């Protein structure tokens, strides 16, 4: 039944004859059909909360209700397309309306209906048993990734009747006619899924498959597997953007879904301008990073509902890509903005706050957002394996861990890698605290890495113990003195100082240090461990510390150069250098 | 069955054209989309009724929804076939097994044990831990909690407890436990699953698992199902019943969520005002019944927010349950085996299992003396850290080395390694032997002459 | 705001926005929010204040394809001389950088009291350099700021052990602090000095220290500037 606004108080508007509509349901208010959301419902008069401007909406204007909740369009035409908090293109809005401002109440499709695509039936015929997730065809979408698999939408099971494949069609065209127990039914290449409901899968699993960060320290200390969860600080000017972009470009995941909550205009504009500038490095040179990825941007002026729930839409799209059987990753910028917007939404819903101005559903929403990710097997005949790696940043107002955002971020994410501004102010590489860095995925990742015989865990824990002993030595150096220690302490301190330069630090500006392969980092840690062990063995061989430090300089200079010279195809070349380190031991048996 | 519905606001429901509704009555809600969601009645006034939806009011039509009201109170299909099979927070099978045949239909609310019918705590048990033996004793059938912090090895240490429980207890017929999770993590779910599988008790134990992905109502109802199940095991089944409940923090925050969703007048720290009694619902259910075989031993696990032991969650936990076993973040980052805080941790009945006739007469006095040496060692540690190493007394350094050794040796044994109570008493006598003759003022002359080799 | 908006997207001209007494506008917004008879939030302020400021400070920026740009620099009084104030906390994470006021510098009978520690701007990276402001801008700014900071540390240290214990960098920072405070800090009431006058006065005032006394200076800059 068509609704009619009988009351308007501020942003909230109550409309009668809305009994047909449901709770938490989207609606078009006023004669302009402005975007809105239904909050409560009393009989035939439902109370709706408009996310847009309430100005211009008057009495007597028929309000049409969607009768369902907020959703998004998954399918072809989605990739290489920028979107807003409301899941709307800014570029297409500026191209169509040709205006520098965005009107309130305007509406446009998320996916382009003006884009024709060439589709072809892959593994689905007429009469074959298929279900939700089962591949109904294949159509080339991006210029980077392989043809996007168009599958029969969820809750649809039957025998195929009329197939429109192969052929050229748009996103508004039905690519299949399925015959179910409900007789004749229509299915298209494009689908629509609720933003509040995560994408359905066949079976859930734990992620033992490690994701390559491309950074040495990121993959070594606090590694995040594909499907895994990782957290960091959202401090501006702390160089979070560089680490984020380097992570997105060097990611081992197939796709990346970037979702911002809110921020200053300069940051959002800088990201918006610098996004498409990245180029691919797979097949020589494919398309830009913006083509095989999805972007949802919402500024501070955007609605709060388009903030706290934007992460839900982005995660819905990422899980939709994870429903297609491809490993993906979800990046979230300034989650504290979605949390504060959730606080304002808490003030708007009348829900009594819990602590520090946080809503009641705090723990529930955080856990729901953190548990939607992971590596699993999607539903359907396809039986393809997929993953979704959640990566979040929390930027509390006071910076205190007592804030809801901080406790929730530390609690939900099983892996926490801290970014200290002082560490970036130390004239070093990407900022990470050596003391506060921790991850709970160490056991499973270590046991899984034993399959490929790539064992970091031994050298990781060893270098950790070395960094700790060096930390105690540093605490002692500021207490008594630096000249009063033993030989082992000096070797540990020197190894710690050396590890912070040629090992841990990797410049993304260089060729070989931009993305460090598993073999590169493993060989670096192996060579470092070989040098430290050779020094420790030489300490018991009767060699002087000064003479050793002077003679073994070549081994250090050779080990420091293992971070360059591009491609790691010749890792054995490093092994010889390691042997040279052993030769230093032979040099320590002479002088 | 009334097909008439009136209003919907947030996560709740209101119906009309009905009468004689029951408090906390089971009600089946059939939505417009065909979705069948279970719900409980909130209040009833005249021809109007108000109920709460477990699955939420999301995606539900007002006039197109139908509802069948059973009218009976909260009802669960309890049986003897629950052992070895896994159940979800919603009661539905998560083990992908067939329909479970119910032996008896009983209220999940649980019935308070009559005081005269209540039997006093007795005997003893071996948890495989020296701290679960020496410092704070654990009676069989008694109720003691575990207070941990977020990120700490709560699940792993608890796993050590559940794994070493039935193995060590016989040294004081295998022990049967019950696993319960309310709004818990998938990672913790996998860890607990692998733990219960490794213990091999999965066949002899039952599991009620409510995922965090599931609703809050299911998490709050999981504890009730576990209460009725453990009650049926400790009374009807007449077997030794261990009760393991986890993620009390999630149930607490969810309780605050339900309390705020009704916009009710909140108490301290935003929780419910009936919280003392709400926790006491499943808390006071533990104990022994005179004349009836078996008992229900409650070993709950909760997580203090921001690792704060002064938090209202832990305060209310101590105010509800009697005694608790603390897990400190201070000793968890020290790298030693599982981090029990000697100060905060205490037992409900530590005098029941001590003395001759139970275990030995060398237990309790040694506990008081060791606790004294440890505390004196802590104060002396602060004093030593303040003034200096040459500024502290002899007792200061002696108690310091004694506490350090007590932490490195006595406190550190192992998770999969279950230390017998006798080994605990021997290692304790050897730890106390490190101290001087005049060191222990809490010990008797006979025990002092006996313990020294 | 609409007035500044008309001279940017339509009229296409360079604009600058300035808001005075945002605290009074906050109390006014408090009465206006109470006009809906809603129960106020913490310390008598609306919970939607984040969005209220979000529709305000978002009126500044540069537009693509439009020559005219609008810049805004608001002003607000911190409550009871406290940075914990809801106003300061709201504009803190929202706006880029903050210009504070030192009550000590205003009550000492000196010029504009912006504390050098607290003074910061996020767009300072794009507003300096060759072709923007000057090549002597950023490095000498950091050097002067470091001189004032270390000068304050030396001010406290000399207030402890006395002036007889003054070290090289300590005394250098003492003179640098006294100078920067009584000269660099001093601007004027109606007085507006050019950026060139700023760079020149900066190099000249920092010239009091030797060439190696500043570790905040680059070699190329030191060779192409100092004269």
């Amino acid at each position: 039944e068509y609704g009619a606004i009988y009351s308007v108080s501020g942003p909230v508007v109550i409309a009668e004859n809305m009994i047909g509509c449901a709770m938490y349901e989207l609606v078009k208010v006023g004669h302009d059909n402005l975007v809105g959301e239904v909050i409560r419902i009393d009989g035939d008069k439902a109370t709706i909360q408009v996310y847009e401007e309430t100005a211009g909406l008057t009495v007597g204007d028929p309000v049409l209700r969607t009768g369902k909740p907020l959703s998004v369009e998954l399918g072809p035409g989605l990739m290489e397309t920028i979107y807003d908090g409301i899941q709307r293109p800014l570029k297409a809005i500026k191209e169509e309306s040709q205006s520098i401002y965005i009107p309130r109440g305007i509406d446009t499709p998320a996916l382009d209906r003006t884009i024709k695509w060439q589709f072809t039936p892959g593994k689905f015929q007429v009469g074959d048993h298929i279900s939700g997730g089962d591949i109904y065809g294949s159509v080339f979408e991006n210029s980077l990734i392989s043809s996007h698999k168009i599958l029969l939408p969820p809750r649809s099971r039957g025998t195929i009747t009329w197939i429109a494949p192969a052929g050229e069609y748009t996103l508004d065209e039905k690519i299949l006619e399925v015959e179910f127990d409900g007789k004749k039914s229509d299915f298209t290449l494009y689908h629509t899924w609720p933003v509040r409901v995560p994408r359905p899968v066949t079976e859930k699993l734990s992620a033992d498959y490690p994701l390559l960060t491309g950074q040495r320290v990121l993959d070594a200390l606090f590694p995040c597997v594909q499907g895994g969860t990782t957290c960091i600080p959202g401090a501006f000017g702390c160089g979070k953007t560089v680490i984020s972009q380097s992570l997105s470009k060097y990611s081992n995941s197939d796709a990346i879904i970037y979702v911002g909550c809110g921020e200053r205009g300069n940051e959002m504009a800088e990201v918006l301008m610098e996004f498409p500038e990245l180029y691919t490095e797979m097949s020589g040179t494919k398309e830009p990073i913006m083509k095989r990825t999805t972007l949802v941007a919402n500024t501070s002026n955007m609605p709060v509902a388009a903030r706290e729930a934007s992460i839900y839409t982005g995660i819905t799209l990422a899980e939709y890509f994870r429903d297609q059987g491809k490993n993906v990753s979800m990046i979230a910028d300034s989650s504290s903005r979605w949390a504060e917007a959730l606080r304002e939404i808490s003030g708007r819903l009348g829900e009594m706050p819990a602590d520090q101005g946080f809503p009641a559903y705090l723990g529930a929403k955080l856990a729901s957002f953190y548990e939607r990710a992971g590596k699993a097997v999607a539903l359907g005949s396809p039986d393809r394996t997929g993953s979704v790696s959640i990566v979040a940043a929390v930027s509390p107002a006071g910076g205190d861990f007592s804030d809801p955002v901080t406790t929730a971020t530390l609690g939900i994410t099983q892996v926490f890698w801290g970014l200290d501004k002082k560490l970036a102010q130390r004239k070093h590489f990407p900022s990470i605290n050596t003391s506060v860095s921790y991850s709970k995925y160490t056991n499973v990742l270590n046991k899984f890495y034993d399959s490929n015989y790539p064992e970091f865990p031994v050298l990781r824990d060893r270098m950790k113990e070395i960094l700790s002993n060096a930390e105690e030595l540093e605490q002692v150096v500021q207490l008594v003195g630096k000249s009063a220690l033993s030989d082992s302490d000096k070797i540990t301190l020197d190894v710690a100082t050396l590890i912070k330069e040629d090992f841990l630090q990797q410049n993304g500006y260089s060729t070989y240090d931009a993305f460090c392969p598993i073999w590169k980092t493993f060989d670096m840690m192996r060579a470092f461990i070989s040098y430290h062990d050779e020094a420790q063995k030489a300490v018991a061989n009767g060699a002087n510390w000064s003479k050793l430090a002077d003679s073994t300089g070549d081994v250090k200079h050779a080990v420091s150069s293992s971070k360059f010279f591009e491609p790691s195809r010749g890792e054995k070349e490093v092994h010889g250098e390691f042997e040279k380190l052993l030769s230093t031991m032979q040099e320590r048996f002479a002088e | 069955n009334y097909n008439t519905v009136s209003g919907v606001n947030g996560p709740l429901v209101i119906l009309e054209k009905v009468k004689f509704p029951r408090y906390n009555e089971i009600v089946n809600l059939t939505l417009p989309d065909g979705t069948v969601r279970q719900g409980q009645v909130l209040e009833i006034r005249g021809d109007r009724a108000i109920v709460q939806v477990f699955e939420g009011t999301s995606g539900i039509d007002v006039k197109k929804t139908t509802v069948e009201f059973t009218g009976e109170s909260l009802r669960i299909p309890v049986s003897e076939d629950m052992l070895g099979r896994i159940f979800d927070g919603s009661g539905r099978p998560i083990d992908n097994g067939p329909k479970v045949f119910a032996e008896d239909y009983l209220d999940i609310n649980g019935s308070p044990i009559n005081p005269y019918a209540r039997i006093y705590p007795e005997e003893m048990i071996s948890t495989g831990v020296s701290a679960i033996d020496t410092m704070n004793s654990i009676a069989r059938g008694q109720k003691i909690p575990i207070f941990s912090a977020s990120g700490l090895p709560h699940n792993e240490i608890a796993a050590q407890i559940c794994r070493q429980a039935g193995l060590v207890r016989p040294t004081k017929e295998n022990f049967s436990i019950v696993f319960a999770a309310m709004g818990v993590n998938l990672e913790t779910a996998r860890f607990f699953k692998q733990d219960f599988e490794e213990n091999g008790s999965l066949e002899r134990t039952s599991l009620f698992l409510n995922l965090a992905n599931d609703p809050t109502i299911e998490r709050i109802i999981t504890p009730r199902l576990a209460l009725t199940t453990a009650e049926y095991l400790a009374y009807q089944t007449e077997r030794h019943v261990l009760t393991i409940l986890t993620d009390m923090s999630s149930y607490a925050d969810a309780l605050r969520e339900v309390s705020a969703a009704r916009e009710e007048v909140p108490g301290r720290r935003g929780y419910p005002g009936y919280m003392y009694t709400d926790l006491s619902t499943i808390y006071e259910r533990a104990g022994r019944v005179e004349g009836r075989n078996g008992s229900i031993t409650q070993i709950p696990i909760l997580t203090m927010p921001n690792d704060d032991i002064t938090h209202p969650i832990p305060d209310l936990t101590g105010y509800i349950t009697e005694g608790q076993i603390f897990v400190d973040r201070q000793l968890h980052n020290k790298g030693i085996y599982p981090p029990i805080n000697v100060l905060p941790s205490l037992s409900r009945l530590m005098k029941s299992a001590i003395g001759e006739g139970m275990t030995r007469k060398d237990h309790g006095d040694v506990s008081n003396q060791l606790y004294a040496k440890y505390a004196i060692g802590k104060d002396a540690a602060a004093m030593k850290a303040v003034v200096g190493e040459e500024a502290l007394s002899i007792e200061d350094k002696l108690s310091l080395e004694f506490l350090e050794k007590f932490e490195k040796t006595f406190i550190t044994q192992g998770a999969y390694e279950d230390r017998t109570v006798f080994e605990s008493l021997d290692q304790a006598w050897s730890l106390l032997r490190i101290y001087p003759k005049e060191m222990l003022n809490r010990i008797s002359p006979k025990i002092l002459d006996e313990f020294y080799d």
